[PDB]
């Protein structure tokens, strides 16, 4: 479990007590027993052995952090470093939402297939979250073409900025 | 309570008046067919089971109708009016239509979203 | 039945459109309605799972119906008392359909010896 | 199938052609058998109460309108056996008939899995290539200078020679090579 | 959907009324049976369209296994007009047969009573359409009228096959398989519709001629089916119908679609396309 | 008995 | 009109010619000249039984939302075996004819 | 191998086949195709198939078999 | 190979000779040979067969081309393609095309017809609408528990 | 399992079966080579009614140009014979 | 959701030994007809095992199995929605299947 | 096996007879015990009202 539920949410199981009031035998126990001790014991103690192996030969690894270099909008047109630097680090934060969204596309599957019949009540926060993030993705990543660059977004975010100050005037 | 044929589901040679209004020129055309149709086919099974053939039988009436159909349409094709206005018809009528199929289509998307009624809900990924 | 062709043949001014059902006011011939009672609880049926379609005034005796079967899921021969009384809500629920239907049919007719009248 | 078409079918052809194919629908209309033996005798009354008529012309229409009414009341979907053109089953085993050259082309291991059948067949294929020539020289002979001629082939003449063109139809494939 | 589901039934149970290859009518009852389920989609129901999908499984994979067994037993021999007496000779398939037909016509307390007839109650008490309604009610009863055809021109009257009798029997392999699904289109329905949550509750509260409606018209179109049939057994001809014709003629969808579809196309595509 | 052999293109190769 | 004898014994010697080519499609008697239980249910079930849920147990539960499943269906008058919230039963019932 | 029964077993006395021939004769026509068809009507295809019969199949055993688990069904309650 | 420009098809036959030469190099009969009219695209000299597809062609007999119903040294149909017994046929049926078509036409339009004629007279049941708890289950549908939906009232009856 | 092979002694005796219950013709005069209008006194519809109940027998179909060639219950068996690759 | 899952994975899996065994040079020596037939009813009963699983519960589970590619906030992944539609028309497809195959084993003879 | 027969009835076993058989009445003792134990297949089991024999005073409706 690599996983955590900070950023993979997921409510405590509640499940109810079996209520036998029949006096007929439970197949699905009987071959749930049968399945543990046939076929989960062994699994069980070869992924052991594994682990042992692995807990012997242990290596590591990392995630490799990058800083923040400076952006499109701090530095001289046509110096094609600091171009290159920014466009870089676009294309990196540009596939980092790519994978937010992947992540809010997951919960909200998540959300619907625990919730079952009622999903249009309690997955509000969970579609809630969905839409909003939805609505930032297309105001930054939208109309940009198949070549989206900096530059582009950049110059997308100055039209909405320019539509929302004239909106503003009046 | 009568069959009318077609192009399609044709007449059948139990119902053509043909068939029964017969002449001597008629059946001289038909023996001389038969045979036609038997020097053809004594050359084919001769050339079918002669035992030294080694190959295929190479079929010249279908290389005449490939020949027909690929590499002899330019040389004989003579321009008319008539298949001038067939090409020209047939080789922009479609192209323009669908362009203003689609223009007509494009531009009551954009003038949509630049007046702000078209709503896109959760397309992102365009 | 009879009432469609007393509709498409005789009139359809007296005879009840479905989609306006009720078309008047439900304190007209009562001087005082009760309400309609609702013995399972939002919480509960959230709890049972219940589609949205069967979220009706019988929900608790479909409650009662899905907790047998999940008690007794082996020999599923065993809740037929529980299924009896489900559907016998259910027949009396569209039996008060009916009764609204014919109402409303009545309250058209008396609308139109009023309109005779005056 | 086996006997190629002339030049044109005779009159008693067309009729026989027109009794045969007017029972198979009456069958298929009247499906159960003594109906159809009722209405096929009734049938083969009509075609002998037109038989004798000393009249071409008579004849011919009397063929025309009996095509005409055929065509007007048959069954629209008549019945057709198996191993027919039209019916189920017709070209079924086509992709079991292997056309028996590729024994050619059998490896050596193949082949010698199936001593005596290939030994056998190198039999055939020696009498075959003796009996090519003779085939050709009679087929030269045989008296068609010009003009008609027909699809029909000749028998072996002489003595210890084979019939001209044999050898594909005596090893054709079987009906149901499985 | 409503209207497309009832007009495909009609039409097919049309089709299949006057046909006489037995995979040719019970490949028409299958889209008959398509059809009704397309019915049960058009109205709020998709439950119960899914239960006659298992259900008609069952029935459908049991009545071709019955047929596979007629004709590799007759020979590769087809169609009805040339077999009888397959109750006399073929004891064992005649039975798998009628268990089949019955359970597909909608026989109570078998597997097609848990899924057709509520489907016929909920067509009966729906809101939605009153010519789907009536066309669905008709080719219910057409498909007792063909599973009478079947029933009748296959296991009745005299034999009408070859003469050398080939009927082989008592292979396991071929009856183990039919008993199976005999079993199944016997008890499954009833198994699986007491084993089932309870999902798109259903209207008890209907007239006795809205409640019987379905056991009605499948009775009275067997009859119909018989008395038909007791006519061909009559020794006289009739004279040919349009409407026969019609139905035999698979609608004439077949021949003039697929004869002008593709004409105009590839004529089309060579004579401009290509050579233009 | 009665085996009859039946024609098979060349497979091994 | 039948057969002519031309073509009468064209098949005659036709068919003599195939009987023999038949007959010796036979197939000799040395051709072709070739150079418990339940162990079925123990080697196709068992074997990728452990295999397969090896797979699913350490390699989808390990991972967040590659198994999801919908609500027990709790209902009123069980318990709950996760913190001890056994949930109260519904009222009254006013109507009991049936 | 295959054994050929008696040719003139086959006669059409008793048949509908009989009828034709009366019905023909009627007319003043002969079948003679009908003792070639007549071995369809003869002593193991002689009996008539109703549609009862083919329904109620098996309805004598399964109607016993009802009434013993009705009385086996009234035993133990 | 051996194919020459004197059997290969060529420009339309102007003269008798011509089309005698056509009809030889076709292996037809000179009466019967007759090419295409002079109609604008590339036909040559290829004749005009009698435009039937290979569905009608004699099944019984056995032709050099089984499957294309056609024998070795036959002129070829121009539309072989749209013609072969896989594609397009042209066989005689026993119900005239005309009323054929008009009876599709017929069914079709009188099946629309009469599905527009029960829309218009629906058939239903003598009963009002479903009634549902809560607000016509306005939290179970989805709404802002914030906001008070208006409340709907199912009366008794 | 099913359809036996069927050889030249059993086609022989289900055409002379066939023959024999025409009723028209044969009274034990018929042999296997006895011409249907020479020394059986048939015409031509009763020769196409044979063929008729020789395809019904078989369960095939004789193709119209080679039945009227048939004229002789020899030659019916010659051609159930060429048509069913008898005597393998 | 284990025993639930792996019912499921093992019936894909059983359905897919026969093809290997088919594209692994042992045919000529097994009864295939025979082989794949016990193949089809040993998944018809690991079928009924999440069948009486869901006619006990109703789970419902969304099983995933495979990710194949992630292209710009779109997971084309491999899932499975075990439903009651899924579930039930699964159990109702192998008994019919096996009760096909063994009838094609009759059927298809001198193939 | 089954030895063919040329004009005859064929030899039937007694196997498939009696597997035909006893599936037959096993299909009619299900019908019959099913038809005894649950009659659904008429009428239900409701007893469906006439809404012309409901009261002016349980359907609440003013008079003139
Ligand atoms: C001035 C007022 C009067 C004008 C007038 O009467 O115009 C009639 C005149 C037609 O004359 P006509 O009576 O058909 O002539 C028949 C000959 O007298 C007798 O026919 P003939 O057989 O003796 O002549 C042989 C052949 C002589 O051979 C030819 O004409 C050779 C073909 C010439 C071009 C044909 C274009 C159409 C086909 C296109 C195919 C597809 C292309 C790709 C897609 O003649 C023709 O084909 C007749 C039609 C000629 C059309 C000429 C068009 C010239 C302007 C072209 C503009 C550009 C077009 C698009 C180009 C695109 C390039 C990428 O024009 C029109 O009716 C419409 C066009 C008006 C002008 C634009
Ligand atoms: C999620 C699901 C995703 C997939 C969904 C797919 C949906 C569409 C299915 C279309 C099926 C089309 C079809 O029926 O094709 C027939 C075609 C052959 O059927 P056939 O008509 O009996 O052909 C046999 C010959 O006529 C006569 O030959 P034979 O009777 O002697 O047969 C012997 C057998 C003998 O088979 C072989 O020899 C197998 C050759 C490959 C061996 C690889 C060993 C690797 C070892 C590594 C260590 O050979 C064959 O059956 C065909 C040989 C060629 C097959 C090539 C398959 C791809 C190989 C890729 C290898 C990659 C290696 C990477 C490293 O089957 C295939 O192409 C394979 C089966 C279908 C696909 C696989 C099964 C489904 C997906 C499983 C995952
Ligand atoms: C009592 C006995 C109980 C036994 C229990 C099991 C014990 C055991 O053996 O544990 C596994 C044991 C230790 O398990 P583990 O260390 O926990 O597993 C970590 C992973 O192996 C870490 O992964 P890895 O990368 O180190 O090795 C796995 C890798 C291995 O890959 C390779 O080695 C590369 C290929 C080499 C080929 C050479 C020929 O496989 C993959 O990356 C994926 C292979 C996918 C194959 C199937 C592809 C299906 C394509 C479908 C196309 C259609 C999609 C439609 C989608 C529709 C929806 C959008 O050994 C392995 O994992 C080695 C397995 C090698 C399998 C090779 C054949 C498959 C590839
Ligand atoms: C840019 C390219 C412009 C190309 C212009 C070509 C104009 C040709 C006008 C003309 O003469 O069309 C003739 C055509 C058919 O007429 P005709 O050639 O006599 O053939 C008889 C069989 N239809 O006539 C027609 O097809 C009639 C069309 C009526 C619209
Ligand atoms: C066909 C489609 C098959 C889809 C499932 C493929 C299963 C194999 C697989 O996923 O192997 C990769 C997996 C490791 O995957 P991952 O965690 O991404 O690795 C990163 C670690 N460096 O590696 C492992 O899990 C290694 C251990 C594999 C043990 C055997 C697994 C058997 C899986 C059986 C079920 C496969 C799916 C069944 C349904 C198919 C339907 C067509
Ligand atoms: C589906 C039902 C189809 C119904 C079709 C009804 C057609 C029946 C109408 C007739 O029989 S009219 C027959 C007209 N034929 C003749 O006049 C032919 C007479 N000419 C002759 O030469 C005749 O003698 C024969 C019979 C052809 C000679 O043959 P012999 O037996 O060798």
């Amino acid at each position: 479990d690599s996983w955590d539920k900070d950023v993979y949410p997921e409510p405590p199981s509640r499940t109810p007590a079996p209520s036998p009031q029949t006096s007929l035998p439970n197949p699905i126990t009987y071959l749930t027993k049968a399945y543990d001790l046939v076929v989960d014991w062994p699994v069980t103690l070869v992924r052991e052995f594994i682990e042992r192996q692995h807990a012997k030969n242990r290596t590591y690894y990392y995630h490799r952090q990058y800083r923040r270099v400076p952006d499109i909008t701090e530095c001289k047109e046509g110096d094609v470093l600091c171009i290159y630097e920014a466009e870089m680090q676009w294309r990196r934060d540009f596939k980092v939402d790519q994978e937010i969204m992947n992540i809010i596309q997951e919960r909200l599957k998540a959300c619907q297939q625990r919730e079952g019949e009622n999903y249009q009540q309690n997955c509000a926060k969970e579609l809630e979250q969905f839409t909003k993030v939805t609505k930032a993705y297309q105001d930054r990543y939208l109309d940009l073409g198949a070549y989206y660059s900096a530059r582009k977004c950049l110059a997308k975010q100055k039209q909405r900025m320019l539509e929302e100050r004239k909106a503003a005037r009046q | 309570s009568k069959y009318k044929p077609a192009p399609l589901a044709t007449l059948p040679s139990t119902l053509d008046p043909a068939e029964y209004d017969v002449s001597p020129e008629t059946r001289r055309a038909q023996v001389e067919r038969l045979s036609i149709r038997a020097r053809l086919k004594r050359e084919y099974l001769l050339q079918y089971n002669d035992p030294k053939r080694v190959s295929h039988i190479e079929d010249p009436a279908l290389i005449r109708w490939t020949y027909a159909r690929s590499a002899n349409i330019y040389p004989n094709f003579r321009p008319t009016p008539k298949n001038s206005l067939l090409g020209a018809v047939a080789g922009f009528g479609p192209l323009i239509f669908w362009y203003y199929v689609f223009k007509t289509d494009r531009d009551r998307k954009e003038r949509l979203i630049q007046e702000g009624k078209l709503d896109r809900k959760f397309n992102i990924s365009y | 039945g009879a009432h469609l062709t007393r509709r498409y043949l005789w009139d359809a001014s007296v005879e009840p459109d479905p989609e306006k059902i009720p078309s008047f006011p439900p304190d007209l011939g009562f001087p005082e309605r009760k309400e309609r009672v609702m013995v399972a609880t939002q919480q509960e049926m959230m709890d049972a799972q219940l589609t949205l379609q069967q979220r009706d005034y019988c929900a608790h005796y479909l409650i009662r119906l899905l907790k047998c079967k999940r008690d007794s899921f082996p020999n599923f021969l065993a809740c037929k008392h529980e299924q009896h009384d489900w559907d016998y809500c259910e027949h009396l629920d569209y039996v008060k359909r009916m009764k609204e239907f014919e109402r409303e049919r009545r309250l058209l007719q008396r609308k139109k010896r009023r309109a005779l009248k005056e | 199938a086996f006997c190629a078409p002339p030049a044109y079918l005779t009159h008693q052809q067309k009729v026989l052609r027109l009794y045969k194919r007017a029972l198979r629908h009456l069958e298929s209309w009247c499906i159960h058998r003594d109906k159809y033996r009722y209405f096929a005798c009734l049938m083969r009354a009509r075609f002998e109460e037109h038989k004798n008529e000393k009249d071409m012309m008579r004849a011919t229409q009397l063929l025309r309108e009996a095509e005409e009414e055929f065509w007007q009341n048959q069954h629209p979907q008549p019945y057709i056996f198996p191993d027919s053109p039209g019916g189920t089953s017709f070209e079924r085993y086509e992709c079991y008939k292997v056309p028996e050259w590729c024994l050619d082309y059998w490896h050596p291991s193949e082949k010698a899995m199936y001593p005596d059948y290939f030994s056998k067949r190198e039999q055939w294929k020696k009498l075959r290539m003796e009996s090519w020539d003779r085939e050709v020289k009679q087929l030269q002979e045989e008296t068609s200078p010009d003009g008609i001629m027909t699809e029909a082939l000749p028998p072996a003449r002489r003595e210890g020679d084979l019939p001209p063109l044999w050898w594909h139809i005596v090893t054709r494939p079987r009906e149901r090579p499985t | 959907m409503l209207c497309l589901g009832a007009l495909t039934t009609l039409f097919t149970a049309i089709c299949a009324l006057t046909q006489n290859d037995i995979k040719k009518i019970i490949a028409f009852s299958t889209s008959s049976q398509l059809g009704l389920m397309m019915v049960t989609l058009g109205m709020n129901q998709p439950h119960l369209a899914f239960l006659h999908i298992c259900t008609h499984a069952f029935f459908k994979a049991m009545l071709f296994m019955c047929s596979g067994s007629i004709i590799h037993s007759l020979a590769d021999e087809q169609d009805i007009r040339k077999m009888g007496n397959i109750t006399k000779i073929m004891p064992f398939t005649s039975s798998c047969l009628v268990i089949g037909s019955l359970a597909l016509t909608g026989m109570p307390f078998l597997t097609g009573f848990y899924s057709k007839d509520l489907i016929i109650e909920a067509i009966n008490t729906c809101n939605t359409n009153a010519w789907a309604l009536l066309i669905t009610l008709i080719a219910t009863s057409m498909t007792a009228m063909y599973s009478m055809r079947i029933i009748y021109f296959v296991t009745m009257t005299k034999p009408r096959f070859p003469p050398l009798i080939s009927i082989n029997e008592n292979d396991p392999d071929l009856m183990n398989p039919i008993k199976r699904l005999a079993f199944g289109s016997i008890f499954a329905g009833f198994v699986i519709s007491y084993n089932i949550p309870p999902t798109s509750i259903p209207v008890l509260t209907m007239p006795w001629f809205l409640k019987t409606t379905a056991l009605i018209i499948s009775v009275l179109g067997f009859l119909i089916a018989l008395e038909l049939n007791n006519l061909t057994m009559k020794l006289s001809m009739n004279k040919a119908n349009p409407y026969s014709s019609f139905s035999t003629l698979l609608g004439f969808f077949p021949s003039i679609i697929h004869r002008i579809t593709p004409m105009k196309s590839l004529n089309l595509s060579l004579k401009t396309s290509l050579t233009l | 008995g009665k085996r009859l052999f039946v024609v098979k293109p060349s497979l091994y190769y | 009109s039948g057969y002519t004898p031309d073509e009468k014994l064209r098949l005659q010697q036709l068919r003599e010619l195939r009987r023999r080519w038949l007959k010796d499609q036979e197939l000799s008697p040395r051709e072709p000249v070739l150079p418990r239980s339940s162990l079925f249910a123990v080697s196709h079930v068992l074997i990728p039984m452990w295999f397969v849920h090896y797979y699913v147990k350490y390699h989808m539960a390990t991972k967040p939302y590659t198994i999801v499943s919908s609500k027990p269906r709790i209902f009123p008058g069980d318990t709950i075996l996760e913190t001890g919230e056994v949930i109260p039963p519904m009222r009254d019932f006013p109507d009991q004819h049936h | 191998k295959m054994e050929l029964p008696d040719y003139r077993q086959w006669k059409i006395e008793g048949t509908p086949l009989e009828t034709v021939q009366k019905k023909l004769a009627a007319r003043g026509l002969r079948d003679p195709w009908a003792r070639n068809e007549a071995w369809r009507y003869m002593g193991g295809f002689a009996g008539n198939i109703t549609f009862p019969s083919v329904i109620l199949k098996g309805f004598k055993w399964g109607f016993a078999a009802f009434v013993v688990a009705l009385g086996a069904e009234y035993f133990l309650d | 190979f051996h194919m020459t420009k004197d059997m290969l098809p060529g420009s339309y036959p102007r003269t008798p000779e011509e089309r005698a030469a056509a009809a030889k190099k076709y292996n037809m009969r000179v009466e019967d040979y007759e090419p295409y009219p002079d109609d604008g695209m590339g036909y040559g000299d290829y004749p005009m067969l009698p435009n039937r597809s290979q569905h009608e062609r004699d099944p019984w007999y056995q032709w050099d081309h089984s499957e294309l119903r056609m024998n070795w040294g036959e002129p070829i149909h121009w539309d072989l393609d749209m013609y072969i017994r896989n594609r397009v046929d042209t066989s005689p049926t026993p119900v005239s095309w005309d009323v054929m078509c008009k009876h599709l036409f017929g069914f079709v339009a009188f099946m629309v017809f009469m599905f527009w004629v029960g829309h218009v007279f629906p058939s239903y049941q003598p009963v009002g609408p479903k009634q549902y708890p809560y607000n016509n289950l306005y939290l179970e549908r989805g709404g802002d528990p914030t906001k008070e939906p208006e409340p709907v009232v199912h009366y008794d009856i | 399992s099913d359809a036996p092979p069927l050889t030249l002694d059993g086609i022989k005796d289900r055409v002379l079966y066939v023959l024999k219950l025409y009723d028209k013709i044969d009274p034990e005069k018929l042999s296997v080579n006895s011409h249907f209008m020479k020394d059986l006194g048939l015409d031509s519809l009763d020769q196409v009614e044979i063929i008729m109940a020789m395809e019904d027998e078989f369960g095939f179909e004789i193709p119209d140009i080679d039945a009227e060639k048939l004229m002789c219950p020899q030659e019916i068996v010659d051609y159930i014979a060429d048509k069913k690759d008898v005597y393998e | 959701m284990n025993i639930f899952t792996t019912s499921i994975l093992l019936i894909f899996i059983l359905l897919l030994s026969p093809i290997l065994i088919s594209m692994s040079n042992l045919i000529k020596h097994i009864n295939f007809p025979l082989y794949t037939t016990t193949s089809i009813k040993f998944s018809f009963i690991i079928s009924l095992l999440p069948l009486l699983m869901f006619f006990h519960n109703n789970m419902e589970y969304m099983i995933t199995t495979w990710h194949w590619v992630t292209m710009n906030s779109m997971e084309l992944k491999m899932s499975f929605k075990t439903d009651f539609f899924s579930i039930l028309f699964t159990s109702v497809a192998l008994f019919v299947t096996w009760s096909i195959m063994q009838f094609s084993s009759w059927y298809m003879h001198s193939d | 096996h089954i030895q063919p027969r040329y004009r005859e009835f064929p030899q039937l076993t007694r196997s498939q007879v009696i597997q035909g058989e006893f599936l037959s009445s096993l299909m009619w003792f299900w019908i019959l015990w099913r038809f005894w134990h649950d009659s659904d297949a008429v009428l239900g089991h409701f007893s469906y009202p006439d809404p012309s024999q409901w009261t002016d005073e349980e359907l609440g409706i003013p008079p003139d």
